[PDB]
C-alpha cells in the first residue's frame, strides 16, 4: 500500500520560514522523482519543483515563481521528502501536496503522478491560532435534521465527522465564511426519527492548526 | 511552458457528452520517445487530484471507458462520453515534457430537475447562550438550482445585519445544494425579542417557505 503523508502545515507569520515533510512507504523511495505542488483556496494547481531519483544524482529543479525561495531535499534513509519555504507571504497561503513523480531508470515508467499526499494547509498571516468552539444544532416527523455549529477558529481548516465516521449519509457540510478574522461553518446530518434521541449522535470537530479534537454529543432540549 | 484550459466551467445533464480543451505554448511531443507528455487529473471537492489520462491518450488503471483523452503537439482534449453524478470535479491538464506545468482547470457541474428545499430552523444552544452568544440558523436542504434567497424576521420586522449565508458543494449523489443562513446576536439582543422567522424564496414556488419559533 503506497502511502504519502504531508506534515508541518499550520499558521506562519509573514516574512518567516517553514519546513514541510512528506513520509513515504510502499515503494522503493530512491527510484522515484518527487514533486511538490501547491493550491491556493479555490484556485488552480501549481507545480513548484522536483528532486530526481538516485540514478539521476538527486538533482533539483524549480519553477520560475519560486526560484531562490523554495528548496527541495530528501532523506533517503527514512524515505522522507522535504520542502523548505523562506520569506513566506500571503500569496503562499495554500494547500501543499507531495506527489510521486516518474521513475525512468527502473521498473514501470510512465509520465504522470500516480500517488498524491492528502495535503497540508499553510496560511500566512499575523493573526492568532485559536481553536474552534462547537455548539449543537437541535430542533425547537419521520426524520430529524441535526448538526454542529462551529465558530471562532483560525486558521483554516476544520473537518467534521459524525459518530466517528460511522454516520456518513445525509451529511451536509457548508463552506466556511470569514468574518472579524475568524472562520465558521456548520455541518448537518439527517437521520430517521427512530435513531434519535433514542440512540447516540456525536460530531467530531478537528482543527489541525492547534492539534485539537472536540467532541459534542447531541442531546434534546 | 504555458498551459491554458477552456472552459473555466460548464454544466451539463446526466447522459450528455462533454468536451474540455487544453493548450500549450510549446509542442509536448518528445522526438526521442515519440510520446506526448500531457496528463489529465481529476479533483473532487476537498480531495487530492487523481490521475486519469497520461501520455495524452493512455487511460490509467481503474478509469472508465467514458473518459477519452486525445490530441498531439499543442492541442489536447479530455472527453467524457456520458457524464454522471461522480464527475463533479475540476479537471487539470499537466505537461511534463519540460519540467511540469498545470493548466488553469475546467470545473464540471451538473444540471438536473428543479428541487425544493427542506427548511429547518434552530434556536441557539444552551452552552452558547451561557457564553453570551446567540446564533440562529436556518437550514435549506437539498435544492436546485443553487440560487436561493432567505429573509429573516424578528417579531414581524425584516432583520438584515449579522447575517451570513453559506452553500455546500454540488452533491455527488443527487447533484443538489444545501445552504445555511445564520443570524448572530448577543444573548441580550436575543432575549430582547421573541418571534424568530426565516423565509426561503426559490424558483420552485412563488410564495416563500416559512419556519418560525418563539423564545
Ligand atoms: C537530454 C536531457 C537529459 O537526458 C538525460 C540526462 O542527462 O540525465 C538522459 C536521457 O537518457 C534521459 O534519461 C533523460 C530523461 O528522460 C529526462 O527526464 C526529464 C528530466 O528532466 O529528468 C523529466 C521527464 O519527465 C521529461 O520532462 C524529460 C524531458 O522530456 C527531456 O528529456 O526530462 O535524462
Ligand atoms: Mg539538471
Amino acid at each position: 500500500e503506497v502511502m504519502l503523508v504531508e506534515s508541518g502545515g499550520g499558521l506562519v507569520q509573514p516574512g518567516n520560514s517553514l519546513r514541510l515533510s512528506c513520509a513515504t512507504s510502499g515503494f522503493t523511495f530512491t527510484d522515484y522523482y518527487m514533486s511538490w505542488v501547491r493550491q491556493p483556496p479555490g484556485k488552480a494547481l501549481e507545480w513548484l519543483g522536483f528532486i530526481r531519483n538516485k540514478a539521476k544524482g538527486y538533482t533539483t529543479e524549480y519553477s520560475a515563481s519560486v526560484k531562490g525561495r523554495f528548496t527541495i531535499s530528501r532523506d533517503n534513509s527514512q524515505s522522507i521528502l522535504y520542502l523548505q519555504m523562506n520569506t513566506l507571504r500571503a500569496e503562499d497561503s495554500a494547500t501543499y501536496y507531495c506527489a510521486r513523480d516518474i521513475s525512468p531508470s527502473y521498473g514501470v515508467y510512465y509520465e504522470g503522478f500516480a500517488y498524491w499526499g492528502q495535503g497540508t494547509l499553510v496560511t500566512v498571516s499575523a493573526a492568532t491560532t485559536t481553536a474552534p468552539s462547537v455548539y449543537p444544532l437541535v430542533p425547537g416527523g419521520s426524520s430529524v435534521t441535526l448538526g454542529c455549529l462551529v465558530k471562532g477558529y483560525f486558521p483554516e481548516p476544520v473537518t467534521v465527522k459524525w459518530n466517528y465516521g460511522a454516520l456518513s449519509s445525509g451529511v451536509r457540510t457548508v463552506s466556511s465564511v470569514l468574518q472579524s478574522g475568524f472562520y465558521s461553518l456548520s455541518s448537518l446530518v439527517t437521520v430517521p426519527s427512530s435513531t434519535w434521541p433514542s440512540q447516540t449522535v456525536i460530531c467530531n470537530v478537528a482543527h489541525p492548526a492547534s492539534k485539537t479534537e472536540l467532541i459534542k454529543r447531541i442531546e434534546p432540549r | 511552458i504555458v498551459m491554458t484550459q477552456s472552459p473555466s466551467s460548464l454544466a451539463v445533464s446526466a447522459g450528455e457528452k462533454v468536451t474540455m480543451s487544453c493548450k500549450s505554448s510549446q509542442s509536448l511531443l518528445n522526438s526521442r520517445t515519440r510520446k506526448n507528455y500531457l496528463a489529465w487529473y481529476q479533483q473532487k471537492p476537498g480531495q487530492s487530484p487523481k490521475l486519469l489520462i497520461y501520455w495524452a491518450s493512455t487511460r490509467e488503471s481503474g478509469v472508465p471507458d467514458r473518459f477519452t483523452g486525445s490530441g498531439s503537439g499543442t492541442d489536447f482534449t479530455l472527453t467524457i462520453s456520458s457524464v454522471q453524478a461522480e464527475d463533479l470535479a475540476v479537471y487539470y491538464c499537466k505537461q511534463s515534457n519540460n519540467l511540469r506545468t498545470f493548466g488553469g482547470g475546467t470545473k464540471l457541474e451538473i444540471k438536473r430537475a428543479d428541487a425544493a428545499p427542506t427548511v429547518s430552523i434552530f434556536p441557539p444552544s444552551s452552552e452558547q447562550l451561557t457564553s453570551g452568544g446567540a446564533s440562529v440558523v436556518c437550514f435549506l436542504n437539498n435544492f436546485y438550482p443553487k440560487d436561493i434567497n432567505v429573509k429573516w424576521k424578528i417579531d414581524g420586522s425584516e432583520r438584515q445585519n449579522g447575517v451570513l449565508n453559506s452553500w455546500t458543494d454540488q452533491d455527488s449523489k443527487d447533484s443538489t445544494y444545501s445552504m445555511s443562513s445564520t443570524l448572530t446576536l448577543t444573548k441580550d439582543e436575543y432575549e430582547r425579542h421573541n418571534s424568530y422567522t426565516c423565509e426561503a424564496t426559490h424558483k420552485t414556488s412563488t410564495s416563500p417557505i416559512v419556519k418560525s419559533f418563539n423564545r
